């Protein structure tokens, strides 16, 4: 299994 | 022991927009985000499932941000508040009434050192299962 983490710091 | 069926091949946590203003002090972190891993159809003879976690760490030991925001670590925790950094494991007992196993996990961004900078957040944590 794979857990992808995404986001932005603003 | 024989393998269960892995019923969560891919999961995604979208942390959304975090603010450098609130990721300035050391130890500041985002809210936790839930992610679960499901196993089903566990065969006769299998009473426990062990998940093993991998992916690149940075100097802090947490998972490295592969994106452009600096001073951002990614942290995965189990149901006991343990950090599951690279090489960690977590074992769960199969529910015999359903021949299934569930891994409730949480993810957040953390700034160990403080002073996060603007940019993207991207990481991938891989999970490989053994059965006993
Ligand atoms: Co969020």
């Amino acid at each position: 299994s794979r857990i992808r983490i995404r986001g932005y710091v603003r | 022991a024989k393998p269960c069926t892995v019923s969560t091949t891919n999961a995604t946590v979208d942390l959304g927009d975090l603010y450098s203003f609130s990721l300035m002090s050391a130890g500041a972190a985002s809210a936790w985000h839930d992610v679960a891993l499901e196993l089903t159809n566990c065969p006769v003879g299998t009473s426990r499932v062990t998940a093993s976690f991998s992916g690149a760490a940075d100097s802090t030991g947490y998972y490295k941000n592969q994106g452009t925001a600096q001073n951002i670590q990614l942290e995965l925790q189990d149901d006991s508040g343990n950090t599951l950094n690279t090489g960690a494991t977590k074992t769960v007992q199969v529910d015999d009434s359903s021949q299934s196993a569930h891994f409730p996990l949480q993810v957040r961004a953390l700034t160990v050192n403080g002073g996060a900078t603007q940019g993207t957040i991207e990481a991938v944590i891989s999970i490989t299962y053994t059965y006993s």
